[PDB]
């Protein structure tokens, strides 16, 4: 997260860190046993870390649970990045104030809606600086037209842009799979972009409202 | 020669540690891969990297 602020210990209870010997992606807890993240974060040997604030120090509110299953959307396209969504089943259920699930959306959010994006990714536009604690960013959802103007022929119906055209505030490497929460509902999954916090290049997110059926049914039959 | 190409992080925002052959140093080094659109000078281990590009 470039241009954000320190969220505060366990103020984003649904945020999880996906660890494979180190933090490589974020994710959101949707119930005691399921996590939603990005399809490009698919990796073998994933350990999910809940109740985290400082990812480098054991502070006592953590729960490390290995994934038993990783289901990438059947239509995920690694080239176009369309359908960049994945469900991870926890080997055992998490104990749910510091660890809590986030609600799925009932409908899609509109341009202009203010959302909270969070993660442990790089905090520099030019350079490298990975934080110890969770960073937060409030960014508005942008119109489909401007999104499409920023990324010609790359935006599908399953993606939305959020951020600032001026640049300076954005998601960055290490934030993928994390939540974009608007009005208490999970509306997006951090996905991709052109560089980080560049002018006229806002971040692109997976539009969660289009997968609610798939998510609910997939969770129930696995 | 893809072994002489600079490492490519790509547009995705994961932070996955991969290896690339650094012909200037004559060794395989680590770099942050974003998770998608990998070029060929991108390996999962130093051994794979050396086997494919070593000596390029
Ligand atoms: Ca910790």
């Amino acid at each position: 997260i470039v241009g954000g602020y320190t969220c505060g210990a366990n103020t984003v209870p649904y945020q999880v860190s996906l660890n494979s010997g180190y933090h490589f992606c974020g994710g959101s807890l949707i119930n005691s046993q399921w996590v939603v993240s990005a399809a490009h974060c698919y990796k073998s040997g994933i350990q999910v870390r809940l109740g985290e604030d400082n990812i480098n120090v054991v502070e006592g509110n953590e729960q490390f649970i290995s994934a038993s299953k990783s289901i990438v959307h059947p239509s995920y396209n690694s080239n176009t990045l369309n359908n960049d969504i994945m469900l991870i089943k926890l080997k055992s259920a998490a104990s749910l104030s510091r660890v809590a699930s986030i609600s799925l959306p009932t409908s899609c959010a509109s341009a202009g809606t203010q959302c909270l994006i969070s993660g442990w990714g790089n905090t520099k536009s030019s350079g490298t600086s990975y934080p110890d604690v969770l960073k937060c960013l409030k960014a508005p959802i942008l119109s489909d037209s401007s999104c499409k103007s920023a990324y010609p022929g790359q935006i599908t119906s399953n993606m939305f842009c959020a951020g600032y055209l001026e640049g300076g505030k954005d998601s960055c490497q290490g934030d993928s799979g994390g939540p974009v929460v608007c009005s208490g509902k999970l509306q997006g999954i951090v996905s991709w972009g052109s560089g980080c916090a560049q002018k006229n290049k806002p971040g692109v997110y997976t539009k969660v409202c289009n997968y609610v059926s798939w998510i609910k049914q997939t969770i129930a039959s696995n | 020669d893809f072994c002489l190409e600079p490492p490519y992080t790509g547009p995705c925002t994961a932070r996955i540690i991969r290896y690339f052959y650094n012909a200037k140093a004559g060794l395989c080094q680590t770099f942050v891969y974003g998770g998608c659109r990998a070029k060929r000078n991108n390996f999962k281990s130093a051994e794979d990297c050396l086997r494919t590009c070593g000596g390029a």
